Order: structure tokens, then sequence, then C-alpha cells
């Protein structure tokens, strides 16, 4: 069903991560999760197929802004494309 | 007066997948896999074909404690019990 | 061929008010009151302007196991988790 597009991370938490989770699964592609330790409990984290912590010693928020880890663990798990959601990352130029 | 341009989804996007029928998050992924908008699989009508279906609302529900000048409670939810019906639609953040 | 007519309420009702945009159900007390359909808080359009929007697909979840002739299973639900998102419709029985 997709072109190039086969696994996505979702670089967020919360609503939007899930909202992305979801969309994702119905067109048939692979879901990365990101958390932050303080979210080791969110919920979203077990709606993908894969979830890997983030930000390992950051702050809460500083840990969903680490590009430099969000890029490793994109790589690390094959992930094809980046969906940042909404805040945190989303209009960040270095980022994109 | 134009003011702002947000270049991310929205959280309302919702409301919009509501009246018109698309669904804005498939469509982005759909679009940055490679495809164009009216594509048979993306689905996305012409400008002329396009239309608004009814009328839809948004409610955030949050723990800002109105009693207490909209300060976010926190511990553990024991009970949520979200709802059902014609016409509703919920997505859930970190309320489970 | 005609084959039957059930003078009540179905269960699929649901996707009938999800193509076309009418809850059955108020329309149901509306009309028992004594109202008309087309009085404008009924609201029901004259069949002319009656439409089909989308398609609809309900499936009914029960405790029938299929590992065992579909006999019901029975007990206490220690887990119930739904989901959501857009075009997502949920009426609830005895899950909870």
């Amino acid at each position: 069903m997709m072109n190039r597009i086969k696994k996505v991370l979702v670089a967020n938490r919360g609503e939007i991560a899930i909202r992305v989770m979801r969309a994702c699964t119905e067109l048939k592609i692979k879901t990365v999760a990101i958390y932050s330790q303080e979210d080791t409990g969110s919920f979203h984290r077990y709606k993908s197929d894969e979830a890997y912590l983030v930000g390992a010693g950051k702050k809460p928020i500083d840990a969903y802004l680490d590009i430099e880890n969000i890029i490793e663990i994109a790589k690390e798990s094959g992930a094809d494309a980046i969906h940042p959601g909404y805040g945190f990352l989303s209009e960040n130029i270095e980022f994109a | 007066y134009f003011i702002e341009v947000n270049p991310r989804v929205q959280v309302e996007h919702t409301i919009t997948e509501m009246i018109t029928g698309i669904d804005i998050v498939q469509s982005q992924l759909f679009i940055a896999d490679g495809y164009a908008l009216h594509d048979q699989l993306v689905a996305i009508p012409k400008q002329e074909d396009i239309h608004i279906h009814g009328s839809a609302i948004q409610s955030r529900i949050t723990t800002e404690d109105p009693l207490n000048n909209f300060m976010p409670d926190t511990g553990r939810v024991d009970t949520y019990r979200s709802t059902g019906g014609f016409g509703v639609r919920l997505d859930a953040g970190n309320g489970f």
C-alpha cells in the first residue's frame, strides 16, 4: 500500500502520538514510539509496535526535544519516516 | 486579516475531518510517501467536490481544576469511563 | 422479494445514522411525542434531500468463543479497553 514508508517513528507523546499510530496501522505501516523516563507509563507507549526510551537524563520536556537521540533511534529501528506531531519539535528548523 | 501559519497538524483537525470526511492524518502520510491528493488511494476529492457535512464541536478534557485557578491536578485516575453513541468521537491522551 | 417487516429499532440502525446523518433514536422520540418529520427541531430532510454520505460497517463484539463452537464465555472482565480516533463509533452493551 505504501511506496517508500514502511515504518514511522512518532516523535511525540500523548493524544497526537496515538492518532498518528492509529493512522499508520490503518495504512499497514509499522510504528515506533518514543517515551521520556517520566512517560515510562504513558499509554501511547502501548499503542506502537516498538517503543524506545529517549532523552535519558534530560529534564522532562527537553527529553522529547533531543533531536540527535531521536535520529539515533529512528536509524537504529529502520524508520523510513518521522511524524513530529504538534508542539515539541514539529515546527523546529534544525529537526526537519 | 491574516495573522499566522502553523506548519503542522493541529489539535482541532478532528473537527474538520468530521465535517469533510477526509482523514487528515492518513493524508499527511500519503503525501509524504510521495502521492498526489487525488490518487485514487488517497481519495481526496477535487476542491469543487469537497463539501461541508453538518457541524462539529471539540472539547478538550484536562486535569485543569477550575476551583483552583485552572491549575492541573495530578495523581492516579482510579476511574475513567468515557462515553459513546452516534455523533461522538474520542481521541485519548493520557486518560486511561 | 419482500420477506419481513420488523416494527422496531434494529441493532444495525447505527450504520444508517452514519451514512445519512440522521439520529434515528431521537427521531423515534420526536415522532412519538407528536412531531412531524420535517418540523425544524426534528430536522429530517425531505426524501429528495436525504443522501448517502460514505460507507459504514458494524461489528458486534461478543463473548462467543470461536475456539469453542461460539459458546458465550462468562466471568468478570478484568481489562476492557476500547478504541477511538476518526471514523469510529462505539455503542456499549455489558462491556465495561
